[PDB]
């Protein structure tokens, strides 16, 4: 099916040319403007108050890269290295080593922040969850370098907002 | 919402429509974020009884394009039936 | 369990008005027209 | 979120519900849209019999979408080729009278209240089922099952490291995006 | 736990330690080594060890889905107390 | 194999002559863009740079190549007098920001392992 | 009638930021005059409402 | 037929007010024109088969509002239009003459994807 | 379907392709020398070199053609065959909501005349494929780049041109302008060589050569 959005048929008869010209005499169709206008003043804003009111997110929200550890403690990390080669930046950079019990996890996990591109694929490629990327999105900064996230500073940022992304894939997991 | 009467009244008039009936933000309509663990339901093949791979062969089933002619009384035809001129929207035929 | 997922009310969502509802208002080419001319002549006078 | 194979996720609980709200306030910005361009002088004088093309010209051009429907020329590829679940759906097409930029921006407008249209009818008419095909060669398996059943981790393994591989071949295939 | 290097500089669980000169140290100069204080080799190790009386145990590692590929770690070395890879905890037998 | 299509010149002869009077476009321009593009270095040398990019494919025998780089030696001329080019487009060919790259056996055994 | 309302929570509003200290620190630190329940406050002094 | 449609819905296409004649006078000239061509061409079998037939009903039936769905060609404004690329379209053969054999068989197996 | 994995097939389309393929394939035995039905309802008219006008203007104005709307034209650098470039348009009927591709091949120096007559939509249609290929179009109005940067140098889609290229810019502070070096990158190209050693889908099995 289709439709016209344009065939108009203006009657010639002298009553509909009077609000014609009416219509171009007095700007009947631009005070309606000027009316429109004024009655969205008249109405509240939306403006969110940041930093005092943030946005409203979801609990599957994809912002900054944080490496997780067990109940126990020890790096859900086993250096499998799915996350880099579905990684489609080839910003996760890895290389796993020996360890001295055995539990040969990596000595590298570089996440370069200026590559990344925020798909999340690292998520659902590692198969013990251990790299999530967590809510946070405030990790601005004013050097290069500082976004060239290493291993340390994963496993830190995992510690601190570990409280929140714990209860994100608590609430999200099922979907996946 | 929180407006008085009297300047709802003025934005109904000056936009010659009711605005509370429907505003461009949002109240307690809204599903609230701590919504119940789901129940995703399962494949069609998930199955335990006959469930071979060798029948849903996706990738696999796809064959070569056929071969018709190769460099190595009759009739006129098209490659699909001429379009059909569609009607007018019963809905709304012209704006 | 039983299967849950997102899905519409068993009667199923509210209808969606989607129409243009340009206003319909305003007064008579010539009451304007009249008006305006009404309000002339006061000045005048 | 549209991956080979349907999509990553489930819609989280109650979202149809949102845009559902969301759906029956849209009507009234559309209003607004057209209260304060439609029929403004401005805007039209600026806009009306501007940049007007032929029917065979914008045909010959190679031009798609709304820019062949606004100079009247009969087509939509939602509608001639339906892909997807576009056939199971009403809606009417803008189809243009002028080609100049005013019915375009008339067509396009009625494209939002007819996109408006098509919310509703798959609101409506959202079936059950799963997200993605039950094809593990092409389709990640469920997390639970990633954990529990060893073809899946080796399906999610292949998968996420080389990939499916596709037949060879060619295909040319064709959607109308909003452009 | 974190050991020091001889230059101060808290080695990381890697074992990473810049040498004496190493110029590259400078970037640390007016900043800090960002370190992380827990260690995973020795914050599991002091760990309980599990002891279940069976020849094989799941290692799910807590919340089935939530957790790790569930192995079937094999529990029959006396020598040793076996151990799932990825969760680390160490599963041992009761006199088998 | 040996019977192959005139892109758009038969002989080597008539590839010179679409070189030659190309030169002199490529010749009487350096003039008005070093004038325009408002740069530094002098006619002159802008005059014997055009012969420099003009010698190193002067050895090819296929009449086709050779006036492909023709059309292809066509296409910047007006790239530059329509100012289409930046300042630093030109000075591109002026290879200059980098150090002297070495020539001596000795030099490169010096650098570093790599021919 | 509504008026007076409206002007009536205002001084309510100057009530619930703790007379005129709070009121004028948070509209020069928040912008906000604006009061409503406490929901909770962690080990910090981030009040939350 | 009826009374003279006042546009065509294509804006650029002319509504014609004696379309059915111009299609007459249209369509012989293809007939015409498909004189010069041999006869066992595969084009001329195929003109003449829908060239004529379609030939059929508007020499028969004049009233185009039937003649719309007489040939399912759309509007006759475009028929005559869709008509005069055919008549164009013979001319353009009447000089490529393809009925000889390939001019070169592909060489080896070029084709044959994959690689 | 009672596979609904499997994406179904239309055999009604598929020789009605079929049969409009050996239609224009009996018009041109001069110039179409390969046709092909894919498995997915996809028409190829693989033609000669000096065919890009008559065929073009053939399926553009024939009436049971009626392919107007150039869809697309490509070339696929094929590295291993003589003819390293295919070009490759795409045509669309209206009339027959249909799809039609055509082949031709190429070398560096063979040209292909412009098909701008034929579609006026193919004039900034090969601006790019002589940019990123490197294949000449003759007798065409305008060649010039539109892709690649000012005075860029090669053809970077041709298969063995680098991801990276090989300048790279930078602003130089001892002259006040970007200038370009040879490229050299702070990571290299981890490439994957994800291939399995083990035969796929045996339908497109390559014969024993
Ligand atoms: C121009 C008209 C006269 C001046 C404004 C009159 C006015 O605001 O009357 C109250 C009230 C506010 O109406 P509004 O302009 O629609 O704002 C509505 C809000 O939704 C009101 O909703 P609410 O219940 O959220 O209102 C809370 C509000 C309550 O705000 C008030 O009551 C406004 C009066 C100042 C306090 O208090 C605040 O927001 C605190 C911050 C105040 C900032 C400073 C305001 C300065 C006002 C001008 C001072 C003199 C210059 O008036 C009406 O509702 C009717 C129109 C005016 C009738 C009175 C006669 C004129
Ligand atoms: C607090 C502040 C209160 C006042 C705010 C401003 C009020 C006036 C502007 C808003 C108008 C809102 C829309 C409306 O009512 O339109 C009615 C209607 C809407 O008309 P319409 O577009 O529906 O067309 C109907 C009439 N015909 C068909 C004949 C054109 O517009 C008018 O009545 C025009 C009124 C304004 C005239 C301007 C020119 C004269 C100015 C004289 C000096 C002042
Ligand atoms: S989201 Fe993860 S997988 Fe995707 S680019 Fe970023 S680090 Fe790589
Ligand atoms: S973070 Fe996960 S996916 Fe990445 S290497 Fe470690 S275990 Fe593998
Ligand atoms: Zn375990």
């Amino acid at each position: 099916t289709y439709k016209f959005v344009n065939m108009r048929e203006p009657s010639m008869d002298m009553k509909s040319v009077t609000d014609r010209a009416a219509q171009t005499l007095l700007w009947t169709e631009l005070v309606r403007g000027l009316g429109m206008t004024l009655s969205y003043l008249f109405r509240e804003p939306a403006t969110i108050n940041y930093p005092f009111e943030k946005g409203p997110l979801s609990p599957r929200f994809r912002g900054e890269h944080a490496l997780r550890r067990y109940p126990s403690g020890e790096e859900r990390c086993i250096a499998c290295k799915l996350c880099e080669a579905v990684c489609p930046a080839q910003a996760i950079t890895i290389e796993a080593e020996p360890r001295a019990d055995g539990s040969r996890r990596t000595t590298r996990y570089d996440i370069d922040m200026t590559k990344c591109i925020y798909c999340g694929f690292c998520q659902e490629a590692c198969p013990v969850d251990a790299i999530v990327e967590g809510p946070n999105f405030e990790f601005s900064t004013e050097t290069h370098e500082e976004l060239l996230y290493n291993k340390e500073k994963l496993l830190n940022n995992g510690d601190k907002w570990e409280a929140e992304i714990a209860a994100n894939i608590q609430a999200d997991y099922l979907y996946r | 919402a929180s407006a008085t009467r009297v300047i709802q009244l003025l934005r109904n008039w000056a936009s010659g429509r009711d605005l509370q009936a429907k505003l461009q933000l949002r109240y307690q309509e809204i599903s609230k974020r701590t919504q119940p663990p789901p129940k995703l339901p399962v494949g069609p093949s998930h199955k335990l009884s006959n469930n071979y791979y060798c029948t849903r062969d996706g990738r696999r089933e796809a064959m070569p394009p056929s071969i018709v002619m190769s460099s190595q009384e009759k009739k006129a035809v098209t490659p699909a039936p001429p379009i059909k001129r569609w009607e007018l929207s019963k809905d709304q035929p012209y704006l | 369990s039983k299967v849950k997922q997102d899905m519409p009310p068993p009667g199923g969502y509210g209808p969606i008005d989607y129409k243009r509802n340009l206003p319909r208002r305003g007064l008579s080419g010539y009451s304007m027209f009249a008006v305006g001319i009404g309000t002339l002549l006061f000045g005048y006078w | 979120y549209i991956r080979p194979g349907g999509v990553h996720q489930d819609l989280p609980l109650g979202l149809l519900d949102d845009i559902y709200e969301f759906s029956k306030n849209f009507s009234f910005r559309i209003d607004e849209l057209e209260e304060m361009l439609t029929n403004n002088r401005i805007w039209r004088n600026r806009t009306v019999d501007i940049g007007v093309v032929t029917a065979e010209d914008a045909l010959n051009y190679g031009f798609s979408g709304v820019m062949l429907r606004g100079s009247g020329i009969q087509w939509d590829l939602r509608k001639t080729q339906p892909y997807d679940v576009y056939d199971q759906v009403e809606f009417d097409v803008p189809i243009g009278s002028r080609g100049d930029c005013y019915d375009r921006y008339l067509c396009r407008v009625e494209e939002m209240r007819q996109s408006l249209r098509i919310i509703s009818q798959c609101l409506n008419k959202m079936p059950p089922g799963e997200i993605k095909v039950d094809d593990a060669k092409v389709s990640p398996p469920k997390r639970a099952e990633m954990k529990t059943s060893m073809e899946s981790l080796i399906h999610h393994f292949k998968l996420y490291t080389e990939g499916y591989q596709v037949p060879p071949g060619a295909t040319y295939t064709a959607i109308e995006a909003p452009k | 736990g974190v050991r020091t290097s001889p230059t101060g500089e808290k080695v990381t669980h890697t074992g990473q330690a810049y040498d004496d000169g190493d110029y590259r140290r400078v970037r640390f100069s007016d900043r800090q080594k960002e370190v992380n204080e827990n260690f995973a080799i020795d914050l599991i190790a002091e760990q309980p060890v599990s002891e279940v009386g069976s020849r094989v145990i799941s290692c799910d590692g807590g919340g089935g889905a939530l957790g790790h590929p569930r192995v079937y770690i094999n529990l029959d070395k006396e020598t040793k107390t076996g151990t799932c890879g990825y969760c680390g905890l160490q599963f041992r037998q009761p006199h088998h | 194999g040996t019977s192959v299509k005139p892109i758009f010149s038969r002989d080597m002869n008539e590839a010179k002559r679409r070189v030659r009077e190309l030169y002199r476009a490529w010749y009487r321009e350096v003039p008005n863009t070093v004038h325009l593009f408002q740069l530094d270095i002098s006619v002159k040398q802008g005059r014997d740079k055009v012969r420099e990019m003009f010698m190193k494919n002067a050895h090819v025998t296929d009449p086709r190549v050779v006036d492909l780089l023709v059309i292809k030696g066509k296409m910047e001329l007006e790239e530059t007098i329509n100012v289409w080019k930046q300042r630093t487009h030109i000075m591109r060919f002026f290879h200059e920001t980098e150090a002297p790259r070495p020539t001596d056996f000795l030099s490169k055994f010096y650098v570093g392992h790599d021919p | 009638m509504e008026l007076v309302q409206v002007l009536r929570r205002g001084l309510q509003q100057v009530s619930g930021h703790g007379g005129l200290r709070g009121y004028l620190r948070v509209l020069f630190r928040a912008n906000d005059v604006r009061v409503g329940t406490l929901v909770g406050e962690d080990k910090y002094g981030n009040k939350y409402y | 037929a009826g009374l003279l449609k006042k546009t065509t819905g294509l804006v650029g296409l002319a509504v014609c007010e004696t379309p059915h004649e111009r299609l007459k006078i249209l369509y012989t000239k293809i007939l015409d024109v498909l004189g010069q061509i041999p006869k066992n061409a595969a084009y001329r079998k195929y003109t003449e088969q829908i060239t004529n037939e379609k030939l059929g009903m508007v020499k028969a039936e004049p009233d185009v509002k039937k003649l719309e769905e007489q040939l399912q060609g759309g509007q006759i404004e475009e028929v005559i239009l869709q008509a005069e690329n055919e008549l164009s379209l013979a001319r353009k053969m009447l000089r490529w003459k393809p009925w000889e054999p390939l001019v070169e068989e592909p060489p080896a197996n070029q084709w044959k994807w994959p690689i | 379907d009672t596979r609904p994995t499997i994406r179904p097939r239309n055999d009604v389309v598929h020789k009605q392709l079929s049969a409009f393929g050996q239609y224009v394939a009996e018009i041109l035995p001069k110039y179409v020398q390969q046709v092909q039905v894919s498995c997915f309802n996809e028409l190829e008219i693989f033609i000669h070199p000096d065919g890009v006008i008559p065929v073009l203007t053939f399926l553009r104005d024939h009436t049971n053609a009626q392919f107007k709307s150039l869809a697309d034209l490509t070339a696929v650098d094929v590295p291993t065959r003589q003819n390293r470039f295919e070009i490759v348009y795409n045509l669309l009927s209206l009339r027959f909501n249909s799809q039609i591709r055509v082949k031709t091949y190429t070398d560096e120096l063979t040209p292909i005349e412009s098909s701008v007559t034929v579609y006026k939509a193919a004039n900034w249609y090969e601006r790019e494929i002589w940019d990123m290929f490197g294949v000449f179009f003759a007798n065409h109005p305008d060649l010039r780049r539109i892709l690649t940067g000012y005075g860029f140098e090669g053809h970077p889609f041709r298969k063995d041109f680098p991801l990276s290229g090989y300048v790279e810019l930078r602003y130089d502070d001892e002259v006040k302008r970007v200038v370009a070096e040879p490229v050299e990158l702070a990571q290299e190209f981890r490439k994957f060589d994800l291939n399995s050693p083990w035969e796929a889908f045996p339908a497109y099995r390559q014969p024993p050569e």
